[PDB]
This record gives structure tokens, sequence and C-alpha cells, in this order.
């Protein structure tokens, strides 16, 4: 059927600049094109429809053009309320379809992420067994990776990580890693680091506790 | 104005039936073509079904992969629309979105509602187990551990401690998911004053409350 390709799955910008989502049909689909905004947690929202008619109450700044099989939604002066996913779609032909949208992503200065380590607690000692969380907040950009070092010697096994979307107020990045052990095996090591590589530093940042000390 | 409400989402074991329901409201229900669209898990969306407005005597269309499973139609006296589905396996699992459309045949989804979420899966559900996380400005956290099915929301100080919150979407790993939340507060706050997260977990009626304290060691 009629494939709709957004060949961006993101798309880097700043505040006050122009971007231009592009989106690519398979076959002629002459001007039956519409596009919408989602954001993070909330339903579409229909931009443009007929390739160029902007929706009542859609502002000024987004504007749709193109015909037969390429189309673009141009965002002039990108505020920052328009951190959000843009998909296209057409309705020349059934059945409708959509493209897998586009993410802007907004760009600023590099940041080191604030490392924290936390022990696993009480609560979780009674229960038999151990977690240990490592929190890497605020950094930019958002390629990272971390590291579990047991007693000097790395942990892949256990292993569980989660990242957060931009933030909407100061634009960087978030991640969690939470290394899940038996009680019995946390308590025949000693030292637990969580290792932190970014490019915002030449050696890792680097955080850890000792069991001995507590 | 506009408005769409779904109904009828959680989680379903495989093989079963269920029906999705649609409230609307703000305008004549009769005289627009309604449609459900899902959202799978990173995935794009995929429309299923529509039907037509009164005039063109309520017809429906529906995707090819869909026919005979999926059954879209409106209530006889309400402004209601629905969608039955059978034969539910794990690829059904997305969020449903009831839509209003326009274009007359060529449809556009001008107005969306909420949408409902629909978990298949044959996994039991579990509540929750809430650990705090304690060690200028300083760092707390809790970590949710071991429950299904999702969702699970996370609040601080009942809502009002609000800045400096990043609760990190949920991961799965054998049937069970884990999420974690942290919050960054001055010290001359904490542990002065009270720092407890809340979590909720209405699959099983769950609604914790855990104080984080300070640590010796
Ligand atoms: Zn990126
Ligand atoms: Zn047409
Ligand atoms: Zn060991
Ligand atoms: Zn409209
Ligand atoms: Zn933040």
């Amino acid at each position: 059927d009629i494939v709709m390709t957004q060949s961006h799955k993101f798309m880097s910008t700043s505040v006050g600049d122009r971007v231009s989502i592009t989106c690519k049909a398979s076959q002629d689909v002459g001007t039956d094109v519409a596009w919408y905004q989602q954001k993070p947690g909330q339903s579409p929202k229909l931009l443009i429809y007929w390739a160029s008619i902007r929706h009542t109450g859609v502002p000024d700044r987004f504007t749709g053009s193109g015909s037969g099989t390429d189309f673009t939604l141009t965002i002039s002066n990108v505020q920052s309320e328009d951190l959000a996913d843009y998909f296209c779609q057409q309705y020349s032909s059934y059945p409708l379809t959509f493209g897998a949208g586009t993410k802007l992503e907004l760009e600023r200065a590099d940041a080191a992420p604030t490392v924290s380590i936390f022990p696993p607690s009480s609560e979780q000692l009674t229960s038999g067994g151990a977690s240990v969380v490592c929190f890497l907040n605020n950094f930019y950009p958002k390629d990272i990776n971390v590291k579990w070092k047991i007693d000097g010697s790395e942990r892949q096994n256990g292993v569980l990580n989660s990242w957060t979307d931009q933030d909407s107020k100061d634009s960087t990045y978030s991640m969690s890693s939470t290394l899940t052990l038996t009680k019995d095996e946390y308590e025949r090591h000693n030292s637990y680091t969580c290792e932190a590589t970014h490019k915002t530093s030449t050696s890792p940042i680097v955080k850890s506790f000792n069991r001995n000390e507590c | 104005e506009v408005k769409l409400v779904e109904s009828g989402g959680g989680l379903v074991q495989p093989g079963g039936s269920l029906r999705l329901s649609c409230v609307t409201s703000g305008f004549t229900f009769t005289d627009y073509y309604m449609s459900w669209v899902r959202q799978p898990p990173g995935k794009a969306l995929e429309w299923l079904a529509f039907i037509r407005n009164k005039v063109n005597g309520y017809t429906t269309e529906y995707r090819a992969s869909v026919k005979g499973r999926f059954t879209i139609s409106r209530d006889s006296s309400q402004s209601i629309l629905y969608l039955q589905v059978n034969t539910l396996r794990a690829e059904d699992s997305a969020t449903y979105y009831c839509a209003r459309d326009r274009g007359g045949n060529g449809v556009y989804f001008d107005y969306w509602g909420q949408g409902t979420t629909l978990t298949v899966s044959s996994a039991k559900t579990t509540p929750p187990s809430v650990y705090p996380l304690a060690p200028s400005m300083v760092t707390l956290g809790c970590l949710v551990k071991g429950y299904f099915p999702e969702p699970v929301t996370v609040t601080w100080n009942s809502g009002s401690l609000s800045s400096g919150v990043h609760t990190f979407p949920a991961v799965l790993q054998s049937d069970l998911y884990t999420l974690s939340s942290s919050v960054t507060v001055p010290s001359s706050t904490w542990p002065s004053e009270t720092v407890t997260c809340n979590v909720a977990h209405p699959a099983s009626s769950t609604k914790v409350d855990k104080k984080i304290v300070p640590r010796d060691c």
C-alpha cells in the first residue's frame, strides 16, 4: 500500500530558527496530505490539511507545502512550545496511512551530568533483595554510557536502564540505572561503583561507596 | 467545545474479547465521520476503521488486516462510538484513539480523544514495592519495583513538590516493571522538613507513601 516515509526520526534546532520536516509518499497522492503534532503523554493535534491549509487555531508559523510525492512542514521561528512529534498522513487511497514521525530536539551547550549513587534500603534488604541505583541528571548531549563495577570488576547482568525525554525547562536529559542483586550476593563484596562516560569529561565521572564504611 | 473520551482499556488475556467506548460532546454526533486509530509502542499510528455520517447511510470502511476481527458502530440514542475487538493477541497492545473525521471520503482526523491503553498479556497483576533512595543541593528518590501492569503515577509531597522532579519511564523484565523517580531539594530544607514520595498503582488498588529519612552510613 501507500507508505509515508519521514526520513528523519530526530531533527536538531534552536529557538528562533526555521525547521523543515520532510515526508515522502510511495506514489502520487496529489495534495491529500495532513500534518499532526503530538506532545509526550498527549493526543495528536491537527495542524495542516489539504497539504497547505492550516487548521483553525493553528498559529501562522506552521506552513505546509508540496504536491505529488514530496511534502514539507515548515515551522518558522521555533518556540519552546513546539518540542513535540510531527507526522504526516495521506488520504488519497485506502487504507489511510501515517508517517513514523519526526521529533524536534532542542540545541544547547554541553553540560556534565550530576551523578548520585544510592545503597539498598532497609525495606528491600529485609525482603532479601539488594538494588543499587545511580541517577544521572541534567546532561547534554544525550549520548552517554554507564558501567557498573563491583570490587573493581565490571558487571552487566541484572542492570536496568531508563532515559527521560528532553527536559522542557533546561533542554537536558536524565538517566537512571538500577543494579539488582540478591542480599546474599550483595554482602559478598565491598565497593560498588557507577561510572559515567560523557563527552564533557575526558575521564569518566565516578561515584562509589564501600560496604565496610557502613 | 469538541470533546472525546475513550474507555474500556486495561489488561486482558490473549484470545479474549472486549468493547471500547468513546463518549463525544460539543458537536452534532450524527453529522460527522467517526474513526478508530491505534498507536502501538514505538510504532507508527495505524488506522483501523471509520463509519460515515447519517446522510451517507452510516456505512463503514475497514483496514483489511482487521476485517472480521474489529467492528465499529454508533449508539442508537446516544453520542457514543464503539469498537468491538475479538481474538486478542499481544500485538494488539496499544493506545486506542477515538477521532472525529473531516473531508468526506478524503478522511483526515481533525479532533482526537485522550485515548485508552490496552495491554494483552498472560502475566498476573502484581502490586509494587516502594523503596526509598537516601544518601547545598541534595538528591533523593524512590524505587518502584516488581509491579504489573502499567501505569504507575508518582508524586512528591502529595503534589506540592514538583520542581526538580525526574520520573523515569518503566522498564519491563520477566513480566514485571521497574520505575524510579528522583527529586533535588536544597540541603536547608531536608531533613529539616519531610520529603515523601507517593506511588499509585490503580490496577491493584495500591497507594503507598514512603518518607525519605537520612542514613547513618
Ligand atoms: Zn538525537
Ligand atoms: Zn482525494
Ligand atoms: Zn559475588
Ligand atoms: Zn476542524
Ligand atoms: Zn529537570
